[PDB]
């Protein structure tokens, strides 16, 4: 089941991602990102990304439906 | 000219239930139905099918019933709800196939010119056999031989598109033969990959037992086509010798000093990190 | 709070959480976050202006 | 004499007809029927599903064609098995699952004709990864407004299978229709033939992928594993009392000391053993 978990975490990102830009970080594993569709959002972020690449600004990859940082 | 057929997993699946539909009155031990298809290239595609009433008699084995009118209307239905799909052939089961299949095929080649048939194996489902598909050509037989039909074979496979793997992966949920394998997974692939090696070989064992012993008339084509196999296996030599230990050692070096040492030192790091954190909580309890 | 953003549940529009960090778009080079580039002593000859 | 926590059995052959036909017409909200048998009071099974030709109206009562109805039923009587219709389904691409205002009228038509006539909503474009957004529902009366809607009783399997999701209770849940549980009539000889025939490789089990790319890959890992070993040197000879339980937690990065370590040692081990062990067997087996 540990290998099932790492697979399903892995295959959430190989997808037609949408691209927004990182805006602000609330805390651990949750932040504010604004999309390039307009309409600024507030979603959860992963545990994969090292958090030192989100300074105030970075173009980021976002899921369509769940809309989280990818 | 068919490269290979692609079996969508709804069709076989929709054969097994229809065998189970008639199974409450089951005395036929064969199920014949219509195989819809989508011809694209030299590779063939199948994604839908249905069944048709069919009977067959053990005596004289040449009185048989495909229903044309049932084949007309229900295909007219599936055309109306989906104009992408058309017929490509037919199916049956019971791997010891009845010899009537010349007559079944030569009838419904007036629906598809390059008609094709697929044998599924509902009850034998164990060792190495997903399905089997034939192709129909007719030479005389050979140069100085009488006439014949001679079904020929085209290789087969089981295909996969999106929104059926979604139906597949949600239905396995038990062991699944999990993604890219471990040590135990690869060794089992070598085990039952080799358990079918002699299984194909025990079949070719029995053929040249019962043809060379003296029962059934010999083919000539299969004999010399078997002959070149035995004059193609490699042997051991000095050039095989010095080369094998040249690159077995080279595979070995990566295992020996780079994997065994470094895994030990990491576990040796977990010694000191444990023993420091053990006794420093021990001596500082009181 | 003034300029207070809130987390809003996207279905039923209920207040999920008070969001901190009131709006600061494009404040990147503002508050530099790394100072050490030159020291106080390596200027020389400009003492009255210092 | 009232509803319970029921159960819906769908066959394996049904589910593949559902989300293939939904994936076929992905923009245009496809429509089909649901053909099974009301087996008792509070379980129901469905064995078979056939589709419907699509009209310009869409999912409504008018897309149900009565002459396509009785003709399709007739040619399933003599081949396969005849049985009663037990419901219907349609596809909602842009959102998960809830009965719309036109969906609720065609449910009234079937529940007046049939016993309960369970509807099914399938989202094909959301059902992608390893889970399926399929749900089944049933229209509740307004006569029980002074009584308990969802009239459930003596069982403890109501709190399972879903809590009522927020995107679905914003619509007519739970005062126009109720949810109902789904599990699968899953059996052997269909489980094993779908396992063993979709993922199998017989002669591939002793191939070689031989050595020009295998021994090349033996260079491809060792090189950065050298540099990552030098990074493993760095943290271990550091070893300072910087409150070392805090020093380990403020630099989690899915990084050097054990995470980016022996993971590579595993891949170097599994690739080379399975290569060399299959090499020795082919010398054994073939002369
Ligand atoms: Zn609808």
């Amino acid at each position: 089941e540990f290998l099932h978990a790492q697979e399903e975490v892995k295959r959430i990102q190989s997808i037609p991602l949408v691209i927004g830009q990182f805006l602000e970080a609330v805390d651990q594993n949750t932040a504010i990102v604004g999309s390039t569709t307009g309409s600024n959002y507030y979603v959860r972020i992963l545990s994969t990304i090292d958090r030192e690449l989100l300074k105030p600004n970075a173009s980021v990859a976002l899921h369509k439906h769940s809309n989280a940082l990818v | 000219a068919v490269q290979k057929v692609v079996v969508h997993p709804l069709v076989l699946l929709s054969v097994v239930d229809h065998f189970n539909r008639i199974g409450k009155v089951g005395n036929q031990k064969r199920v014949v139905g219509v195989l819809l298809g989508s011809w694209q290239k030299k590779v063939l595609d199948v994604s839908n099918s249905f069944a048709v009433p069919f009977d067959e008699d053990d005596k004289d084995d040449s009185v048989w019933f495909l229903d044309h009118d049932y084949l007309e209307n229900m295909y007219g239905m599936f055309k109306k709800v989906n104009a992408r799909e058309r017929i490509v052939g037919w199916y049956h089961t019971g791997p010891k196939l009845h010899k009537n299949d010349i007559a079944i095929n030569e009838l419904m080649k007036r629906y598809c010119p390059n008609s094709v048939l697929v044998i599924i194996d509902v009850k034998p489902k164990d060792l190495g056999l997903p399905t089997e598909a034939y192709i129909s050509v007719e030479e005389v037989h050979d140069d100085g031989t009488p006439t014949s039909k001679t079904f020929e074979h085209v290789t087969s496979e089981i295909g996969a598109e999106e929104a059926e793997e979604v139906g597949v992966e949600h239905l396995l949920r038990d062991i699944k033969d999990t993604t890219v394998g471990t040590l135990s997974q690869r060794i089992t692939n070598q085990v039952h990959g080799l358990k079918g090696l002699n299984s194909k070989l025990l079949d070719i064992r029995s053929y040249l037992e019962k043809v060379a012993t003296g029962k059934l008339p010999i083919n000539h084509q299969i004999i010399y086509q078997l002959q070149d196999v035995f004059n193609l296996l490699p042997d051991v030599s000095l050039q095989e010798f010095v080369k094998a230990f040249y690159l077995k050692t080279n595979d070995q070096m990566v295992v020996v000093y780079l994997a065994s040492l470094i895994r030990s030192v990491v576990a040796l790091h977990n010694l000191i990190n444990n023993k420091i954190a053990n006794r420093d909580a021990e001596k500082k309890e009181g | 709070t003034p300029n207070c953003r809130v987390a809003l549940r996207n279905d039923s529009y209920t207040l999920h959480k008070i969001l901190p960090n009131k709006v600061d778009p494009l404040v990147s080079l503002m508050m530099v976050e790394k100072v050490p580039d030159s020291t106080y002593e390596m200027i020389g000859g400009l003492d009255k202006q210092i | 004499a009232v509803d319970t926590a029921e159960q819906v059995y769908i066959s394996s052959l049904a589910l593949l007809k559902m989300l293939k036909h939904g994936r076929a017409g992905v923009p245009m909200e496809v429509m089909g029927l649901m053909l099974g048998e009301f087996v008792d009071d509070y379980t129901v099974r469905v064995i078979d599903v056939f589709a419907m030709p699509q009209s310009g109206t869409g999912v409504s009562v008018e897309a149900v064609d009565p002459v396509f109805q009785a003709k399709m039923l007739d040619m399933l009587k003599q081949t396969g098995r005849p049985e009663m219709v037990v419901g219907w389904y349609h596809s909602h691409p842009g959102f998960g699952c809830w009965l719309s205002g036109v969906d609720i009228n065609t449910q009234q038509s079937f529940e007046a004709l049939s016993e309960r006539a369970v509807a099914v909503v399938v989202d094909p474009i959301q059902s992608v990864k390893g889970k399926v957004v399929i749900d089944a529902f049933r229209l509740i009366n307004a006569n029980m407004m002074v009584l308990g809607h969802e009239p459930r009783q003596t069982t403890s399997n109501l709190g399972h299978l879903n809590k009522p999701s927020i995107q679905a209770l914003i619509h007519g849940l739970n005062r126009h229709y109720y949810s109902i549980t789904i599990n699968y009539r899953k059996n052997e000889l269909e489980q094993k033939m779908l396992l063993n025939l979709h993922k199998k490789s017989w002669m591939e089990g002793l191939t070689l992928q031989d050595y020009s790319e295998h021994c090349k890959h033996n260079e491809s890992v060792v090189k950065e594993m050298l540099e990552l070993a030098k990074n493993y040197n760095k943290a271990v000879e550091e070893e300072d009392k910087m409150t070392p339980e805090q020093l380990a937690i403020k630099n989690v990065g899915k990084q050097d000391p054990k995470r980016h370590l022996e993971e590579h040692v595993d891949v170097l081990m599994t690739s080379n053993i399975v290569q060399c062990l299959a090499a020795m067997l082919d010398t054994v087996v073939f002369k």
